[PDB]
DNA sequence: ATCAATATCCACCTGCAGATACTACCAAAAGTGTATTTGGAAACTGCTCCATCAAAAGGCATGTTCAGCTGGATTCCAGCTGAACATGCCTTTTGATGGAGCAGTTTCCAAATACACTTTTGGTAGTATCTGCAGGTGGATATTGAT
DNA sequence: ATCAATATCCACCTGCAGATACTACCAAAAGTGTATTTGGAAACTGCTCCATCAAAAGGCATGTTCAGCTGGAATCCAGCTGAACATGCCTTTTGATGGAGCAGTTTCCAAATACACTTTTGGTAGTATCTGCAGGTGGATATTGAT
């Protein structure tokens, strides 16, 4: 049950990089759900590129092309 | 014998790019001034971003530039923020941004 | 004693971390949570450091960049506080959801 | 052995900002931009070539496609710096 | 003397509309205005039917979409009336301006 | 103007098939500058493409290779 | 000499999308049982949306398929509507759809 | 000549649905979505042998095409679909 | 709850726009058989780096209290937006209709490919010594909130 | 305005992680030169379909009056959420073991390419007939809105 390893705290911290001022009660579950299926989305693709790679490493490039795929691209890994 | 990249006047590898285009696999053929052209479009977009990220360095008091000075100076610049709207930068954060209506009391 | 009014500190606060560009969540926290996530889709997978750092890189920047759009919606509803319908007016509009 | 455009960009760094360096950390990120950008083109300019029936990309296939791709006044730049050198190039053998 | 409720017509016009696929725009003014457009590109320009045809269902095809997701904006202002700002809340929130 | 040939009662039928049951009067002159990007936008690459093949004549697939690049997939015009 | 469509028991041409797979530059060479998956994969998809278009029309009152049945078809499965988020089909139309809070006071 | 999946469409209307019909319209978004299909599925295979430093395209990478790009239960059927075909063609002079 | 005005539905009908059909014609496509070629699966293995464990520590999360001020509920009213006409201005049809220029076909030459060989180079592996700045510190200046 | 509490700032600085400097080795990359092949421009032009007219019809956009009802404002107050505080856990940092598995390299055959010859087919064209359904007429009935 590591979804709750993202602390009040963190997502207080994030929210305020968002520029926001003040958060209701609820947007701490409201936004584990949305994180969780963020990264549920793109570890399906990353993995899939470790599977056909007949790899059982998920590499960083795996993650980048898979964010690609999802039209959030990254620099800093390899691509 | 002069390389390619000198013959065009250019720093990036003509070279090199005209090798990626036909391991790309994007056509049968790649005419010579394919590779030049595209080389040549290629540096001149890095200097234009290293351009930026280098001021943006300089307004910290900065002397080497890192990500977040890739950050300030492409989202600061309408046309690279454009070329690079789904992108993001590792280790960049965010530009500093207060929506009005937050700031404390009036006048 | 002394103490700031409600939503000085929270200014402080947005100041001080859209100046910096440090991760935002804990690092063995978020791992587990990758790893988690990933068997439960198969079994006996590795990560490469890296590879758990560009997912983290994305998230934060995901979410961050998610907050902004709620933020607006909140305002455009003339509030300050974001609520769940914020986030959600946020990612239909964004295509994410109906 | 994995090639880099590192010690190009360092090359064009030096010439823009005599005195500045980069950290390895930033020098990824511009080499992850390169590349981007150099797929991106490369597609519009495949792709291009297609919807006309031709088999070569030429200069002129990569300047349709920087025209399509770049920013008003980036790409007008941008196809400058492209003639330039080509017609540069051309004049040498 | 008859007469109907504001609304009553235009919540007529919703489900009638919502039940045609008609383009809505007028086909004479809307090529006058692309190819004034695409003058400013380049001098002397024909078009194919089917070029315009293929414009024509794209734009009221975009049109249409944005103005579903600017009403969700009224509605989350807890308006009914659309307006201005809400099309810039949804356009601002799509990515297509800032 | 042309532009301003986009009408009124158009526009009032383009909401409502989006659902709009009340329209504000500053709506109408807002839309068509929407519009007007919309088109400048996809015309500019139509027109691109078109200059590229060497024609005077923007054809329905200029249009296509426009709209699918600017994201707006289009169906039922060749291609 | 029978057909590789036949042998793949398929209608849709194996040897077209071969064709187009080597044509279209997608890289140096092309195995043999790629035109034929893709192939297969092609069909299923176009059964699968034409199946429920059908329907869209029957329960229409009409026996020729349309545009408004290809957009009916698509926008009301969850599946093919994501699968064609992005892309807007000619002369389709909306699907009949009106906010709760828009209704008559009632 | 014009090439058009528009008769393999219709032979495929007709197992499913035989008193149905099409109009020409109707056929023409059909082939713009064989061909959409078509490039979106053989691009991503593209993509993943190139990714693995591989010059051929073989079915292996049009599964994990498909995997990739369609959702949920589309995928898997379009899966067995697939395996199917390439199956009943190997075993068969 | 009753009653007049309308909109909306449904069953039936007719005509033509466009779907269906029989037949021929053929260039490009797809199947076939043969000789050369090579991608990339195997199998053995070197060595990178991932999972793990031990440990100390202090940064930071947690849980609580308390009251500031935000959001939500509520009333209210001026004025904007919808409905309904009156009215005529312009989009639409469609048929004709020359004619621009898209698309077909023949030409032939600059330019790309293929291949053999020499030569220059960017990447790396081995060490080794600089250096920009993160993070600690002290103290003068600036913001905020109680009065 | 006066002022006491905190945060903010910045000069000052030291340590070290990360950047910079050399020396080597070299396999792949990039340049040179020649013979061989061909994609696509160029000039000619048939005919497909686009820009223009003519030209009443009446469809439908526009100006206008009127009042329903909504959006914006002004009030109020329960309690939600932010700030400050205590407290102690678990994440971060350091460090090193053991070995899983990623990646290099050599061996080599099952499948792919390259041709050439042979047979099939899908697209283009006429030329003729046929059919789903759009659009029109009623007449019934539901919906709306005033009483």
């Amino acid at each position: 049950d590591n979804i709750q390893g993202i602390t009040k705290p963190a997502i207080r911290r994030l929210a305020r990089r968002g520029g926001v001022k003040r958060i209701s009660g609820l947007i701490y579950e409201e936004t584990r759900g949305v994180l969780k299926v963020f990264l549920e989305n793109v570890i399906r693709d990353a993995v899939t590129y470790t599977e056909h790679a007949k790899r059982k490493t998920v590499t960083a490039m795996d993650v980048v092309y898979a964010l690609k795929r999802q039209g959030r691209t990254l620099y800093g890994f390899g691509g | 014998a002069k390389t390619r990249s000198s013959r065009a006047g250019l720093q990036f590898p003509v070279g090199r790019v005209h090798r990626l285009l036909r391991k790309g696999n994007y056509a049968e053929r790649v005419g010579a001034g394919a590779p030049v052209y595209l080389a040549a479009v290629l540096e001149y977009l890095t200097a234009e971003i290293l351009e930026l990220a280098g001021n943006a360095a300089r307004d910290n008091k900065k002397t080497r530039i890192i990500p977040r000075h890739l950050q300030l100076a492409v989202r600061n610049d309408e046309e690279l923020n454009k070329l690079l709207g789904r992108v993001t930068i590792a280790q960049g954060g965010v530009l500093p941004n207060i929506q009005s209506v937050l700031l404390p009391k009036k006048t | 004693p002394h103490r700031y009014r409600p939503g000085t500190v929270a200014l402080r606060e947005i100041r001080r971390y859209q100046k910096s560009t440090e991760l935002l969540i804990r690092k063995l926290p978020f791992q587990r949570l990758v790893r988690e996530i990933a068997q439960d889709f198969k079994t006996d997978l590795r990560f490469q450091s890296s590879a758990v750092m560009a997912l983290q890189e994305a998230s934060e920047a995901y979410l961050v960049a998610l907050f902004e759009d709620t933020n607006l919606c909140a305002i455009h509803a003339k509030r300050v506080t974001i609520m769940p319908k914020d986030i959600q007016l946020a990612r239909r509009i964004r295509g994410e959801r109906a | 052995r994995k090639e880099s455009y590192a010690i190009y960009v360092y090359k064009v760094l030096k010439q823009v900002h005599p005195d500045t360096g980069i950290s390895s950390k930033a020098m990824s990120i511009m080499n992850s931009f390169v590349n981007d950008v150099f797929e991106r083109i490369a597609g519009e300019a495949s792709r291009l070539a297609h919807y006309n029936k031709r088999s070569t990309i030429t200069s002129r296939e990569i300047q349709t496609a920087v025209r399509l791709l770049l920013p008003g006044e980036l790409a007008k730049h941008a196809v400058s710096e492209g003639t330039k050198a080509v017609t540069k190039y051309t004049s040498a053998k």
